[PDB]
């Protein structure tokens, strides 16, 4: 039911209006029980995030609290480790632009109060090179938290050790990758790895690691100040929590606003943000949760709410919750097919099925939109969108597929006429 | 047309004919091309099957009309590239238009 | 990369003059057991058409690939 | 500027 | 992906870290972990790239050998990496943001404008060699989506005589109010602020027990 | 796929039991191909057992012998596989 | 102690802890469609052309680097392994340049088979093709690099078993491409190697160019004589003069690998 | 000689064979006749090369007409192509 | 509408040390 108090909202400096730095975080308050909350324990950290049963606020929805727990177990002489990603290469993942922009701290202390948690050396944060002027902001704050000695050996007045460090993205969307991160960071190609030897096994430099959204680092010192069930409450069921939803094209007023989660999608752009553009029955098609993500045409699009178990029930996903609206003014072949575009000039083309799929579906999407392909074709592109579905040795190839398998399953008629169109006038 | 010989020595010709007639070796041309430096079908030896016709990826070989190609000594009968190109140059009119007529059926 | 041909046991006899002939330069030979390759399932069973037939037999053991140890994770190591 | 971020650097190492 | 070696474009072009630069070197390893001279080379040839933007093969050799790394080593990040220029690049470098956001915002119209305002077709460099204009992909900031950073200008919310007034300021004078020219305020609700327009609550507020 | 007819698999097979319970000496191996067709396998001394049976047996009359082959595996001792096909 | 028990297709095979699911295959008998993997050079997992499906799982494995783990039977011969190799080799093919007539590596290929046995009657691509520059990668080694399936085995070899550490990707996309980045020639003994590990004919040997093909090529089994370490090789001759001389594996002695001078 | 330059020597045996006849050799040696084609000027970076007919010509190969440097030569027809 | 001999034309494929004409 949304509507979340401003009080109950996480990142208060969102839109600024408060100072980012350390002075405007004090009258935050955001370093209020950082000893405290050391002091109990890293055990009692984790208990928080699972009472909280946050999901992961990265495109994956994963427990939060089962990721962490997992490099809980005892070290084996090798220094454990945080990575954050600040990169969101993703299209309508303006969101994390903010807490990095707008609330360093919040993170800061995430990295710590996150660090116990999994027992972390030092956290490094994979903030994309385009953000230039978004590092400058950070590291500003980060120098004032040392100078504060928040942060670094005994830090917050406790026996804990931590360092906080940033990384700088020289713009890959796929550097964003959990294993494609950790190489970046070790400086060798972006280029993913195999899951079986899993990342906090085998993590960066051999040593064990976790990989965090920033989203999720920062949330999890307020969660663990207001206590798990208090975040617990506002979500749905496993869904749970305010996550930011970014709505970006074809709305009156494109805005991140981080209200409740479990909105309905008719109420979102009609209540906060800007109605969509046109009318609310001016609306092709709704992408929740980003490019990846299928795009959910209107007849669905108000019956369901963005919450990551109601989006799969529809075949879609939560994702990075980055609603991009399209009015009923645009040629979304065109519109997908540029997304396909987008991912034959990003994927790393390390596995086979994502590299020739990718590019192979990008040439039948540039036909589609010109209308030249013939009606028997749309289907293939659907058998070629299911190889690289299941066969891609990371998930931008899942990614990739979504969008198209999207297009055909609720606009198919559309692509036929495009297709007719053409054959007509020879 | 322009005036390349059509063969590329894939030598699957020569995998493909059932009377083990057709003798090919080959080495790189200068220009760096591929080339059969000897190309030699025994016509004694070959029962005209017309597989060659088949398999021939660029259609280098090709069975050609004559069938009046009687000789006086044994020796005739073998052909070396040198005929076989001569032979090919002879009747490369009928042949392209016997192709013509036959490619779409194949 | 395929092992279907390192299956089954083969028996093969010595190789002999093949010299070029004159007249089309073609390869000749004057030994007819060259081209025959018998294959056998078993070592012993092809040791046993040697003897009986009465030619001269030298088996070389089969030698195939070692186990070999690989993980993903293994290589990803820093240290080593 | 150019360097603002790296010479930011250098103060935390 | 494949340097013929020029007279302009290799090693003939000396590189070697400004005293001042070779500082900033030595700083980046020892952020990374001890002995992991590795981890530093992509911020090490982003100095390089910040140094000289062409950043040609000498400077990539120099990267290697400042960072003790297999030469190709360096070569294939820099490769891998759009943000690494192998090639020359303007003084502006400006950005479009071509993304399906972006585009259902008008992206698209954004870059006629500046095509006519360079008087240039885009991905080269002006003849002024002052300004290069090239198609870039989502440089987030999407919420704000006309976008085109220059240098990491990410002016957003770009009407299309905005940039010609931005591209007027690049051409004569500098530092051209980087950011929004929109009135909005980073991100923000054009119509508000509805997520919170109420006083933050201060420190230790409502802090659970335990 | 070829047109198999079931009907046949199960005919055969049954007359493939037949043959074996009848000649239990010699008959070893029956089978029936997956293309509907019957291979009984006998004892070399069943040559002559075998095919009498089948020659003159009203529910098995096979009067003609289609061919007699032998396949030669060098590998099996006992090399040649003495093949009788009867209609 | 230290045997898993593992299912291939239900023979159950018992096997070390740490053994690939290709490698579970193999002890029962059964392959793996493989590229990108080599018995002696690292998992890489790149071309994924080895996806099978464990039983009760959702997604299938890849075969060269999932670690076996306990009771997990493999259905190497399913309906969906089966899709998934149909639809890999969909991929492979759609990118290559139909010069199976030139590329020498005509009888010797890995990836015409795998498609001649495991992969896709007819083509979909209807789009169209890639195409590579040739480079020079030295007077030993012949890159008609528009051939590359992107498998990364020359880079490791290069690296690993060979420490030359020249040969590396370059780029992203579909345009990445195997080659030096700068115009230096592959320098070093173990070079021909590349070669015989390139299951694809992109890089193949100059002076053995189009002398032969291997069908016809009669393969004796001999001794190097040109250095001490008498690695085994195979002679390939043709109607009577050498053609080539290619690895064959000796344990002990060169385990699937020759000097660059006796070959 | 020929194309490919088959050729007896004087102490050569193996000549006798033309004493009173004639050999087989071509004029229109092909070696020289692609080399007389001139080079196909395309716009595009790559470009197709059916050997001219479809069907009645080689199979498709695409070449990367990328270097001016380099002429790309179908490896079929050894035809030129000038970027 | 409107005698030849055959030969290998492959060259030698095994050359001679040509004795040094020196004499020593
Ligand atoms: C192609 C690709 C790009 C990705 N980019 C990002 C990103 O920019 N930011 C991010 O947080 N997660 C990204 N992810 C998801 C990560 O793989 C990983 O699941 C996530 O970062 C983990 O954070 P969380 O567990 O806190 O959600 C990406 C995944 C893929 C396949
Ligand atoms: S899918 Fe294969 S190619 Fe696309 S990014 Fe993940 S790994 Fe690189
Ligand atoms: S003839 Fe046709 S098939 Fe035989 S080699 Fe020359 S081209 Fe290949
Ligand atoms: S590699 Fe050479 S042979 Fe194998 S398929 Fe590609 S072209 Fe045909
Ligand atoms: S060259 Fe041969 S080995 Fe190296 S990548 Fe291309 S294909 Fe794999
Ligand atoms: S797509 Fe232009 S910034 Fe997100
Ligand atoms: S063979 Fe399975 S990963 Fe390459
Ligand atoms: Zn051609």
């Amino acid at each position: 039911f949304g509507s979340l108090k401003d009080e109950d909202r996480i990142f208060t400096n969102l839109y600024g209006r408060h100072d980012w730095r350390l002075k405007g975080a004090l009258r935050r308050g955001d370093w209020y029980k950082t000893k405290e909350i050391l002091l109990k324990g890293p055990d009692w950290i984790l208990g928080e995030m699972k009472t909280s049963g946050l999901r992961g606020r990265g495109g994956a929805g994963f427990p939060t609290g089962l990721k962490w727990s997992f490099m809980n177990k005892p070290s084996d002489g090798r220094p454990k480790y945080l990575v954050v990603n600040a990169d969101e290469g993703e299209p309508g993942t303006c969101k994390d632009r903010e807490i990095m922009r707008h609330d360093p701290h919040k993170l800061v202390e995430g990295c710590l109060v996150g660090g116990r948690a999994m027992g972390a050396r030092a956290a490094y944060i994979y903030i994309r090179g385009e953000f230039y002027n978004e590092a400058s902001n950070l590291q500003v704050a980060i120098r004032e938290a040392y100078e504060a000695g928040l942060i670094g050996k005994n830090a917050c007045g406790s026996d804990y050790d931590f360092d906080v460090f940033v990384v700088r993205g020289a713009g890959a969307y796929i550097c964003g990758e959990e294993t494609a991160l950790i190489e970046s960071i070790e400086g060798k190609q972006g280029k993913p790895r195999l899951k079986p030897p899993f990342p906090a096994d085998v993590g960066v430099f051999g040593c064990p690691t976790t990989v965090a959204n920033v989203e999720t680092v920062a949330v999890s010192p307020t969660i663990c100040r207001r206590g798990g069930t208090w975040f617990a409450g506002f979500g749905r069921e496993r869904n749970s929590g305010t996550k930011l939803f970014n709505i970006s094209g074809h709305v009156n007023h494109p805005c991140t606003v981080e209200e409740e989660m479990s909105v309905p999608l008719k109420e979102l752009i009609e209540k906060h943000a800007g109605g969509v553009t046109g009318g609310w029955d001016n609306l092709l098609a709704v992408i929740p949760g980003g490019s990846s993500t299928p795009l959910i045409p209107k007849s669905v699009c108000e019956t369901v709410l963005m919450d990551f178990d109601a989006l799969v029930q529809a075949q879609t996903g939560l994702g990075t919750a980055a609603v991009i609206v399209m009015d009923r003014s645009t040629d979304i072949v065109k519109a997908i097919a540029r997304l396909i575009e987008f991912y034959k000039h990003e994927s790393c083309g390390q596995c086979t099925p994502c590299r020739e799929g990718v590019d192979w579906m990008n040439k039948v999407m540039a036909r589609f939109v010109k209308g030249d392909a013939r009606p028997a074709e749309i289907d293939s592109l659907w058998e070629i969108s299911k190889q690289i579905e299941g066969h891609t040795i990371c998930a931008l190839g899942d990614g990739a597929a979504w969008p198209v398998q999207g297009l055909i399953r609720h606009f198919r008629p559309e692509l036929e006429d495009r297709m007719q169109r053409f054959a007509q006038q020879h | 047309p322009s005036g390349e010989e059509r063969c590329i020595a894939c030598k699957l010709c020569e995998a493909i004919c059932p009377a083990q007639a057709i003798t090919i070796e080959a080495e790189p041309r200068a220009d760096g091309s591929r080339r059969t430096t000897r190309y030699d079908i025994d016509m004694t030896k070959c029962i005209y099957c017309g597989f060659c016709q088949e398999a021939c990826p660029v259609d280098a070989i090709v069975e050609g009309p004559n069938f009046e190609f009687s000789t006086e000594t044994h020796e005739e009968l073998l052909y070396n590239k040198e005929k076989l190109l001569n032979n090919g140059d002879k009747w490369e009119a009928e042949i392209a238009a016997n192709i013509q007529a036959d490619y779409l059926y194949r | 990369s395929g092992v279907n041909n390192t299956k089954k046991w083969k028996m093969e006899f010595d190789t002999r003059e093949r010299w070029e002939n004159p007249l089309m330069g073609w390869a000749s030979t004057a030994d007819p057991l060259s081209n025959m390759v018998l294959t056998f399932s078993a070592k012993e069973d092809a040791i046993a058409f040697a003897e009986k037939n009465g030619w001269s037999y030298d088996v070389e053991e089969k030698k195939v690939p070692k186990p070999k140890s690989k993980s993903y994770g293994a290589n990803f190591s820093w240290n080593k | 500027n150019t360097y603002t971020f790296l010479d930011l650097n250098l103060d935390l190492s | 992906f494949v340097h013929r070696d020029t007279p302009e474009n290799n090693p003939d072009t000396p590189f070697d870290f400004t005293p001042e630069n070779y500082k900033r070197i030595e700083a980046i390893v020892k952020n990374y972990p001890e002995g992991h001279q590795a981890a530093a080379v992509l911020p090490v040839l982003d100095l390089a790239q910040r140094q000289n933007g062409w950043l040609p093969i000498s400077a990539m050799n120099k990267v290697a050998e400042v960072l003790q790394v297999p030469p190709m080593r360096v070569y294939e990040v820099a490769t891998f990496y759009t943000m690494y220029n192998r090639k020359p690049v303007g003084k502006y470098h400006i950005q479009v943001c071509t993304t399906t956001p972006c585009m259902l915002r008008d992206s698209d119209s954004i870059l006629e404008t500046l095509q006519r305002k360079l008087g240039i077709k885009v991905g080269e460099t002006t003849p002024d060699k002052l300004f290069t204009l090239i198609e870039v992909e989502c440089l987030g900031a999407c919420v704000n989506a006309p976008m085109v950073q220059i240098n990491d200008n990410y002016y957003e919310d770009l009407t299309p005589k905005d940039i010609e007034e931005i591209i007027d300021e690049l051409k004569a004078g500098k530092v051209p109010k980087p950011g929004p020219r929109s009135g909005r305020f980073c991100c923000e609700p054009a119509g508000g602020l509805t997520s919170l327009t109420e006083p933050p609550k201060g420190p230790g507020f409502g802090v659970q027990a335990g | 796929v070829r047109p198999r007819s079931d009907v046949t698999h199960k005919q055969l097979s049954a007359f493939g039991e037949y043959v074996a319970e009848i000649l239990p000496k010699y008959v070893q191996q029956v089978q029936v191909s997956c293309l509907d067709e019957l291979e009984i396998c006998i004892h070399p001394d069943g040559v002559i057992p075998t095919l009498t049976f089948l020659r003159d047996h009203t529910n098995a009359q096979f009067k003609s012998l289609a061919d007699l082959t032998a396949v030669d595996v060098p590998t099996r001792q006992n090399r040649f596989e003495i093949v009788y096909n009867l209609l | 102690s230290n045997l898993i028990e593992v299912f291939v297709d239900g023979q159950s095979v018992m096997v070390e802890p740490g053994t690939t699911v290709l490698q579970a295959c193999e002890k029962v008998g059964m392959q793996i469609p493989r590229f990108c993997y080599h018995e002696r050079l690292s998992v890489a997992g790149n071309c994924r052309m080895c996806l099978v499906e464990i039983e009760k799982a959702p997604k299938v494995v890849a075969a060269c680097a999932m670690p076996v783990m306990k009771g997990w039977n493999i259905l190497t011969n399913s309906e969906k392994s089966k899709k998934a190799r149909e639809g890999v080799m969909e991929f492979l093919l759609a990118n290559h340049p139909l010069d199976c007539p030139i590329c020498d590596q005509g009888g010797e290929c890995d990836l015409q088979d795998q498609s001649m046995m495991f992969g896709s009657d007819r083509s979909r691509f209807l789009e169209g093709k890639r195409a590579v520059e040739d480079k020079n990668i030295g007077p030993l080694v012949k890159t008609i690099m528009t051939r590359c399936i992107q498998c990364t085995r020359c880079i490791r070899f290069a690296s690993e078993i060979a420490g030359v550490d020249d040969l590396g990707t370059t780029g992203r996309g579909n345009d990445m491409q195997v080659g030096t980045y700068i115009e230096k020639m592959f320098m070093s003994e173990l070079s021909g190697n590349v070669i015989d590990i390139c299951p694809v004919g992109a890089l193949t040997s100059k002076p053995y160019a189009f002398t032969a093909r291997p069908w016809e090529t009669r393969k004796t089994e001999s001794i190097d004589v040109m250095d001490a370490v008498g690695s085994n090789i195979v002679v390939s001759t043709r109607t009577g003069e050498v053609m080539r001389i290619l690895p064959r594996m000796h344990e002990d002695i060169n385990e699937e690998w020759i000097s660059d001078k006796t070959r | 000689i020929t194309h490919t330059g088959q050729v007896y020597d004087e102490k050569d045996y193996r000549r006798v064979r033309f004493v009173d006849r004639q050999k087989e050799v071509n004029e229109n040696f092909a070696i020289d006749l692609i080399a007389q084609q001139p080079v196909n000027e395309v716009e595009h970076r790559i470009i197709a090369c059916d050997g001219g007919g479809g069907a009645l010509g080689h199979p498709k190969v695409y070449i990367n007409l990328d270097k001016e440097t380099k002429t790309g030569t179908c490896g079929y027809c050894g035809l030129q192509f000038k970027q | 509408p409107t005698q030849y001999v055959p030969y290998s034309t492959t060259r030698k494929k095994i050359h001679e040390w040509v004795p040094p004409s020196t004499p020593y």
